[PDB]
């Protein structure tokens, strides 16, 4: 009857699968499964990592004397840089270890498996018939995720620098951050505070709505919320009103993803530092001032030399 | 120990994940 | 005179999109956006040197025009000197009286004119649909970029050269003379990976691979214009592309977000085509300067080893410290001073001229890190400096524009593919797709 | 008119044109 | 002739000012451009040679 | 030269199947 | 009634355009004359530091605060 | 001095914008 | 480890052509209705 | 339009082809749809709506095998009755998986129709047909032009208009010689 | 920098710069005049 190839195209392109494959789906599962086991390997045991290429390792393994929220798969060593780093290019497998590949492997994995699942959002709305800007919308956690593990590390010149793949390794890698760049007086960060927030608003706020019409309708809705603050002329359309909940946080996280690839270049957020004097030119402290003084000594605190 | 009973509380946790997935719930009328 | 929502579909926001089949219209846009753009490049170079002093380094000043300029080699003297501001000001001037043309053209073409072209001048009007006439007018531009490269080609082999900054002893403005136009060479950048060492198209080193890659492109691109006026799509293109005016914006947003994202690293590591004189140094450049200049300075007191050098992975002699992720650097001030194993000692100890030392030092004063509000120093450092490197706010800005591309391809390739398939205006509520599915159990 | 609009209306901008008045000679304070 | 460049540079500005609002004006007012030919074609003319006059002055000095 | 060969061999393997 | 009627009506925009500016006015000179330093006690660039006391200040003290405060400001 | 000369000029020249939309509203004009 | 790079750089091909013979194999999108 | 039983709305080939030659059940589905919900009665549509597609592939399939059948006993009236009954009743909206648009065997069925009247003196119409055909995605090109069938089509000069609309030269070699000779 | 037979002319030279962004601005005000119909 039909080729193999005829068959085993249909199968992929099949839409009767539980969950669907597609043309984005090949590439998408054997990269996202690798990760993941890769990740649950190195998560579970593996040895210590020399992240500071100074022959201190650090243990990050759940078999080494981590808890889940201490345990973490350290970033490649400061010594390899941004150089390729696979599996084949190590002297041996305890040096591949010893310098942390493997999350260089799991962060190439990793990106590829979630470009791929945007383009396979994009496919299977297509076949279905519908309007394709689900993947638009999904392009900024996509967009925060290539910021923290890609963008940030090239900028700096080192693949250290990306963010952990632990819980306490976020915090670190968050507090750094701040310590290095003004991460809190950056207007991009504010932006994405500001969409994160209005999100959480918005869901509460639609959700109560929503749930409040249906009795056993949106006229009586969108005159309880006119009276409530004032917004009689806000949002009358369902269509309308939906955009603009994806619109916000989308918007958010945009902006805030741009703001952390800025910072990997070395553009700062705010410095108000010393702004005010009074006569004499003698320095009147400020609130600036003290968030100065907190990220002085987490600078100073992590400059680990040798 | 505690690896133990870290590693059995996320197998756990994934364990469910699959169910949810495979062994869904028919749909009832009026939902 | 434009159309309203119910007259074309399309609300107010949504305005320029009543252009796509509209043909004099169209055209007068994209010339006026032109006039727009040359008028800011006349407006932005006559800013800048009116606002620059010929003594300061030109990477003090936040300049990012005539840095450009300086790298095609218009009065600049060895070392990266000024020798006359006259080009930069005619320069800009000749951008500002062009893009008044332009502006004058383009306004003409938008307001009075034949909306639709193809009625009165069949050489010029077009349907998106038509796939001849489309591979004519991107063969017309293919021809147009070809003959911009084969002059920027000219320029460098005569009428003046462009600015070498590997010359010996400081780098100077040279005619060159032998262009690499081997294949080999010239592909193993394109093939080169972009990973750590080897950094793609970046890692360009001399003038000559730039002047003689630029002949190359010059040449495919003549070409390439050549073959798709005298041709039409064969079946496969015509069997795996969208024809519509939408698609073809689509791929170009594609496209230019690549290549924004690749200006982007560009700026950020290469230093050849970006000379440092003008551009300031690079972060690794900067990290690299630091650590020789305290090395020279340590040394002339004293008067790997010397607790500056260590090994690298491989195993030669590299920078020591924290400075360890930046052994790749390649400097022209400091190649002299390197032998086949990285960094030689006796080289360091015996012949370090004088002009490199000053150079690292002055690098070492402006390393690229800044502040939003314009404010030199770490983070954590007071306001007393006022700097923040031309080469950050180009690797920034570029960045950006590049992602906000790719969105943009993003959206318009899915509207335009749905459009083509014919459910873009929603579903049509009698015959679904879906409900004519097997459930899902 | 002197409804519960014009009150609120008036409550809300006298002070806040004073408000912008003080900011705006503010600026030109010398230091 | 430093004083002569800045008063033709002052006319040419002007002249500018008066193209980048009248061109418009006769653009967009209906049948407006028809019955303008010769005043817009004198302006542009005049704007083109005056440009050109500016040039070759700045050249001289 | 491991990737020239690789690709070679599973470009011609493709091709060959098919012819 | 309506916002057109309001924004149309010629006693509001005379009335408003008599009345908005001298209050514009009234905050500026607030400002200028001094009296804000002294009606919320905000000290002004020269008096931050006072002879008997060249550091920034503090109360220690809560029942006896106002005494303190008296002491402490330059008055 | 200078300082008021640009302002002026900014203010003349960005007041040129609107001036021609405004004389098309009066005159007449495809808008 | 040469088998290693040869395993992977053969899997790795072979899901890159799959990949784009398939988005080959597709047909133009075109309107039946009007 | 083919009525829900046989014969022609506005058989259908009888008809089709002289004048060419001149609630209550699913009614839950739809107050759910009403509202934002999945429920029940929308997956007993959803199977009916399947199992018939399925049988209405496996008709047609076989009509299609009784008009080849015919064509092998040399009947061509009903051959082409019959396939112009299969795509009289070809689903309205059809989504292939390879995002095909049309069901396979309508590109097949338009071709034989247009052999059809090919053979029969008739003309324009098989050009029509043609055309339909083209338009469906016939994306073989060759016996197009090299059907022995389709000579006294290709005898009518809109037989070439419509293969250069759809089949054009790759490579205009009149434009290069004229640019050639100049 | 700017040559001093033009010296007189830099305050306009300063303004030109932040002109193109000014014309998203006149479409919009222009919209605005025309209603956004
Ligand atoms: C594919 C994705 C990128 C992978 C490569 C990442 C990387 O490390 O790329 C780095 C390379 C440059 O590599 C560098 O190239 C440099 C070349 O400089 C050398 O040569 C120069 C010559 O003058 C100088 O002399 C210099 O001093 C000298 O060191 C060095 O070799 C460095 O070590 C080397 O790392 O960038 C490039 O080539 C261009 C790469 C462009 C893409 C990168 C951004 C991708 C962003 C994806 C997310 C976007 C948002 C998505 C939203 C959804
Ligand atoms: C890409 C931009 C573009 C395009 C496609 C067109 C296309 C057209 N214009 Mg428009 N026009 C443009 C830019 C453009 N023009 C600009 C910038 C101006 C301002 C000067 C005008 C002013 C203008 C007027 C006033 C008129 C037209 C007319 C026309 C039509 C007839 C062609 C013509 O002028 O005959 C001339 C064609 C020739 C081949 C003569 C020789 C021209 C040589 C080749 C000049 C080459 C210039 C060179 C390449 C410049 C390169 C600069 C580069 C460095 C950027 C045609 C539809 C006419 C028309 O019918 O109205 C709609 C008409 O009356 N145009
Ligand atoms: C730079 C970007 C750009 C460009 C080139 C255009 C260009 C165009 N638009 Mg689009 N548009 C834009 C941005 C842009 N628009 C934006 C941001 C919006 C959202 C507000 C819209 C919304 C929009 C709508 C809703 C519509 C258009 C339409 C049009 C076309 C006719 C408009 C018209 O008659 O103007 C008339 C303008 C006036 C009467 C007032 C301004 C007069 C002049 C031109 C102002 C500039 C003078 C200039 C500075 C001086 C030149 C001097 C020179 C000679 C030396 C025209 C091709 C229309 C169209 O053709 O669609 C079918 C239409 O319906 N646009
Ligand atoms: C990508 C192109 C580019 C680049 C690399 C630069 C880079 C630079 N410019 Mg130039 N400039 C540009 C475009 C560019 N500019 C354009 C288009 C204009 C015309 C408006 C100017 C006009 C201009 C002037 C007039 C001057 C500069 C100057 C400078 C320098 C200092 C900039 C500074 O202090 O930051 C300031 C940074 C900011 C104010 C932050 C802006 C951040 C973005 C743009 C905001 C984006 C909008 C917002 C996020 C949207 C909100 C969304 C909503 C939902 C909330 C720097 C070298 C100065 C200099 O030193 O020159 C000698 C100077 O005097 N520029
Ligand atoms: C004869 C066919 C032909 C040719 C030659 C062109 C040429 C051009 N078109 Mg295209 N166009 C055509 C047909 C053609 N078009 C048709 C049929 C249509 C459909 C109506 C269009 C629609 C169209 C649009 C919509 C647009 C263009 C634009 C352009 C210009 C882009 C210039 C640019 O940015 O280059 C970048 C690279 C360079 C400038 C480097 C090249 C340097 C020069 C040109 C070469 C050196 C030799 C030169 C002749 C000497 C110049 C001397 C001069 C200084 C006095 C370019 C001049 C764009 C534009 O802005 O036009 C102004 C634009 O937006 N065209
Ligand atoms: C921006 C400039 C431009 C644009 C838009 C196009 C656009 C097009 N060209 Mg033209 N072309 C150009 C420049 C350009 N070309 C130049 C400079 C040359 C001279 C070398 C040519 C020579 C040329 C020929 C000889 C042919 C085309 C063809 C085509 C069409 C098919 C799609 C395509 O290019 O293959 C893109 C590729 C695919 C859709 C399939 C994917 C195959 C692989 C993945 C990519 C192709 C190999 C790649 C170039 C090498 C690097 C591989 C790397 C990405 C892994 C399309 C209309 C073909 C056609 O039918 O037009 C007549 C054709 O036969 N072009
Ligand atoms: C040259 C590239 C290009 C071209 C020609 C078009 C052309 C078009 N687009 Mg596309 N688009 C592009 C790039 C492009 N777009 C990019 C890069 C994006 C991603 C951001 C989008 C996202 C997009 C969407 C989401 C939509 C369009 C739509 C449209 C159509 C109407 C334009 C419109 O909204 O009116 C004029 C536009 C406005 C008045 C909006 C301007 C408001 C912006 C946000 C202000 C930003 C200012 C700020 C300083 C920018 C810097 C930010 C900084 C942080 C970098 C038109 C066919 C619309 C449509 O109907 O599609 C058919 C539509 O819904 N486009
Ligand atoms: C259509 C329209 C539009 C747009 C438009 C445009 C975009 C236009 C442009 C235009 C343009 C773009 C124009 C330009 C012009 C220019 C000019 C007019 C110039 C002049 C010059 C001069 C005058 C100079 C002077 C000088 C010099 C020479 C240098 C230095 C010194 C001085 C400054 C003196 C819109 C969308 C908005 C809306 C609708 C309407
Ligand atoms: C000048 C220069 C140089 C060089 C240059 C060159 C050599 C270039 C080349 C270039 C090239 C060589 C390019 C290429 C590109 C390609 C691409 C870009 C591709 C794409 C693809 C795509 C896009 C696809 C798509 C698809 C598919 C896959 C199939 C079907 C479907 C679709 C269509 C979707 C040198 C270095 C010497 C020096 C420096 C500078
Ligand atoms: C002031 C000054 C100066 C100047 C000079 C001159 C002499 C200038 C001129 C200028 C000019 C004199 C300009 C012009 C421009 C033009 C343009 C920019 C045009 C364009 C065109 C186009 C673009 C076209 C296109 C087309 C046509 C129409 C044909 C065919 C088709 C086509 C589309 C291709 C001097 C050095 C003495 C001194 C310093 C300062
Ligand atoms: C180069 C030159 C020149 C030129 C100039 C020009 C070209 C100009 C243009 C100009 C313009 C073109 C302007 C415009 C303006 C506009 C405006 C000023 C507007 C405004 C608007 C507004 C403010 C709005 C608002 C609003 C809101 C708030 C929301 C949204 C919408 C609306 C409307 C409602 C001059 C003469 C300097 C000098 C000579 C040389």
């Amino acid at each position: 009857n039909s080729s193999l190839w005829a068959r085993f195209c249909e199968w992929i392109t099949s839409t009767e699968n539980r969950l669907y494959i597609g043309w984005f789906g090949v590439i998408m599962i054997p990269c996202l499964l690798t990760a993941t086991s890769v990740f649950i390997i190195a998560f579970i045991a593996a040895p210590p990592v020399d992240i500071d290429g100074i022959r201190e390792p650090v243990s990050g393994s759940l078999l080494y004397g981590n808890n889940i929220i201490t345990g973490a798969v350290i970033p490649t060593s400061n010594a390899i840089g941004l150089h390729f780093y696979p599996i084949w290019e190590a002297a041996s497998l305890d040096e591949w270890l010893y310098n942390g590949g493997p999350y260089q492997l799991i962060v190439c994995h990793f990106l590829l498996g979630v470009y791929c699942y945007m383009g396979r959002e994009w496919e299977l709305s297509f076949r279905l018939g519908m309007r394709p800007w689900i993947a638009v919308a999904y392009s900024a956690p996509v967009a925060a995720a290539s910021a923290v593990f890609l963008v940030y590390p090239i900028g700096q010149g080192s693949f250290s620098d990306g963010m952990p793949l632990g819980i306490s390794g976020t915090f670190n890698f968050m507090i750094v951050f701040q310590a290095e760049h003004n991460i809190l007086m950056h207007p991009f960060h504010m932006l994405g505070v500001a969409g994160v927030f209005g999100g959480s608003l918005f869901s509460a706020m639609h959700g109560s709505l929503v749930t409040s019409s249906l009795i056993r309708n949106i006229v009586a809705a969108h005159g309880y919320f006119g009276r409530l603050i004032f917004q009689y002329a806000s949002f009358n359309n369902s269509r309308s009103l939906h955009f603009f909940l994806a619109a916000w946080p989308v918007i958010g996280i945009w902006f805030t993803a741009l703001g952390l690839s800025t910072m990997a270049f070395n553009l700062n957020g705010f410095n108000f530092n010393q702004s005010v004097v009074d006569s004499q030119g003698r320095v009147l402290n400020t609130w600036a001032d003290i968030i100065n003084r907190a990220n002085l000594g987490m600078e100073v605190m992590h400059e680990r030399n040798a | 120990m505690e690896a133990l009973v870290y590693t059995f509380l996320l197998v756990g946790t994934l364990g469910i994940i699959f169910f949810s997935i495979f062994f869904r719930d028919p749909p009832r009328m009026i939902k | 005179g434009g159309r309203d929502q119910e007259t074309t579909g399309f609300a107010w926001w949504s305005g320029n999109a009543r252009l796509i089949n509209l043909s004099g219209k169209l055209l007068g846009a994209h010339v006026a956006h032109a006039g727009l753009i040359v008028f800011w490049a006349g407006a932005m170079n006559l800013f800048e040197v009116s606002h620059f002093v010929p003594e300061k380094p030109m990477y003090e000043q936040g300049l990012i025009l005539l840095p450009h300029i300086a790298t095609l080699g218009y009065g600049v003297g060895p070392g990266g000197e000024i020798i006359d501001t006259f080009p930069y000001f005619v320069s800009g001037v000749l951008h500002l009286i062009s893009s008044a043309v332009l502006g004058f053209g383009g306004v003409y073409h938008s307001l009075i004119g034949p909306e639709t072209l193809e009625e009165s001048y069949p050489f010029f009007g077009y349907v998106w649909k038509d796939k001849n006439k489309m591979t004519n007018i991107l063969g017309y531009h293919l021809i147009m970029l070809g003959l911009g490269a084969w002059l920027l080609v000219w320029k460098a082999m005569y009428f003046g050269g462009v600015y070498d900054t590997w010359a010996p002893g400081g780098g100077d403005v040279r005619v060159i003379t032998n262009p690499t136009t081997n294949a080999a060479v010239i592909f193993g950048y394109l093939v080169k990976s972009p990973f750590g060492g080897d950094g793609w198209i970046c890692s360009v080193d001399n003038m000559e691979d730039i002047i003689g890659g630029h002949i190359w492109i010059g040449t495919l691109e003549i070409l390439g214009g050549i073959w798709h006026i005298y041709t039409t799509p064969w079946p496969w293109a015509r069997r795996a592309f969208v024809w519509s005016g939408e698609a073809y914006l689509s791929y170009s947003l594609g496209a230019i977000g690549v290549m924004g994202f690749i200006a982007c690293c560009m700026s950020w590591f290469n230093n050849t085509a970006y000379p440092s004189e003008f551009y300031g140094p690079t972060g690794p450049e900067a990290s690299q300067s630091q650590a020789f200049t305290f090395l020279v300075r340590d040394q002339r007191l004293g008067a790997g080893l010397g607790k500056y050098l260590m090994r690298s992975p491989t195993g030669e002699i590299i920078f020591g410290g924290e400075t360890m992720r930046f052994w790749d650097f390649r400097g022209p001030w400091l190649e002299p001073l390197r032998g086949p194993n990285g960094l030689d000692l006796n080289k360091l100890k015996n012949d370090i001229q004088p002009w490199q030392e000053r150079r690292a030092a002055e690098y070492m004063t402006h390393a690229p890190l800044g502040s939003l509000n314009s404010v030199g120093g770490v983070a954590t450092e007071i306001n007393a400096v006022n700097f923040v490197s031309p080469r950050s706010w180009l690797a920034c800005s570029h960045f950006c524009l590049g992602f906000f591309f790719f969105i943009g391809h993003l959206w318009h390739a899915g509207r335009a593919r749905a459009a083509a398939a014919g459910f873009e205006k929603g579903i049509d509520r009698f015959d679904e797709p879906v409900l004519s599915m097997r459930p899902l159990d | 008119i002197f409804t519960v609009r014009w009150l609120a209306i008036h409550g809300i901008a006298v002070p806040t044109i004073f408000f912008l008045g003080a900011i705006t000679a503010m600026q030109f304070i010398q230091r | 002739m430093t004083s002569i460049l800045q008063v033709a540079l002052l006319a040419l500005i002007f002249v500018s000012f008066a193209l980048v609002v009248g061109v418009p004006v006769v653009f967009a007012t209906p049948n407006g451009w028809t019955d303008n030919k010769g005043a817009v074609f004198s302006g542009l003319s005049l704007w083109l040679l005056l440009v050109f006059v500016v040039g070759i002055l700045n050249s001289f000095v | 030269p491991v990737l020239g060969w690789v690709l070679l061999g599973v470009f011609g393997t493709m091709w060959a199947i098919w012819f | 009634r309506p916002f057109s009627d309001i924004l149309t009506s010629i006693r509001y925009w005379v009335i408003h355009s008599i009345t908005v500016p001298a209050l514009f006015i009234a905050g500026w000179l607030f400002v200028s004359t001094g009296l804000a330093y002294d009606v919320f006690g905000t000290p002004r660039p020269n008096e931050y530091f006072t002879e008997d006391r060249q550091e920034a200040p503090l109360i220690t003290d809560r029942f006896n605060a106002l005494e303190q405060v008296k002491k402490l400001s330059g008055n | 001095i200078e300082l008021a000369l640009t302002l002026v000029s900014l203010v003349l020249v960005v007041s040129a914008g609107p001036l021609v939309v405004v004389l098309l509203s009066a005159r007449g004009g495809n808008l | 480890m040469l088998t290693l790079k040869i395993f992977v750089y053969t899997v790795v091909t072979f899901f890159v052509c799959l990949f784009i013979f398939g988005f080959l194999s597709n047909d133009p999108a075109r309107n039946p209705g009007k | 339009a083919r009525g829900n039983d046989g014969g022609a709305y506005i058989n259908f080939g009888q008809i089709m082809y002289a004048i060419r030659t001149r609630d209550a059940a699913e009614k839950q589905w739809k107050k759910e749809r009403a509202g934002g919900n999945y429920g029940a009665g929308t997956k007993e549509i959803q199977a009916r709506n399947y199992v018939q597609r399925k049988e209405n592939e496996r008709k047609r399939r076989e009509m299609f095998d009784d008009a080849l059948a015919k064509f092998k006993e040399n009947d061509i009236q009903g051959a082409l009755v019959e396939f112009e009954n299969i795509i009289a009743m070809e689903p309205r909206n059809f989504v292939g998986d390879n995002f095909s648009r049309n069901t396979p065997i309508y590109k097949v069925t338009q071709y034989n129709i247009a052999c059809c009247y090919s053979m029969l003196d008739q003309v324009e119409e098989a050009i029509k047909s043609l055309d339909a055909a083209m338009l469906s995605g016939f994306d073989n090109y060759d016996q197009i032009r090299r059907d022995k069938n389709l000579s006294k089509a290709r005898a009518n000069p809109k037989f070439q208009a419509v293969l250069d609309k759809y089949d054009e030269p790759v490579v205009n070699w009149n434009a290069v010689k004229a640019t050639f000779g100049a | 920098k700017l040559p001093e037979a033009y010296a007189p002319f830099a305050p306009i030279v300063d303004v030109l710069p932040v002109i193109p962004v000014f014309f998203i601005l006149l479409a919009f005000v222009w919209q605005a005049a025309v209603s956004f119909r």
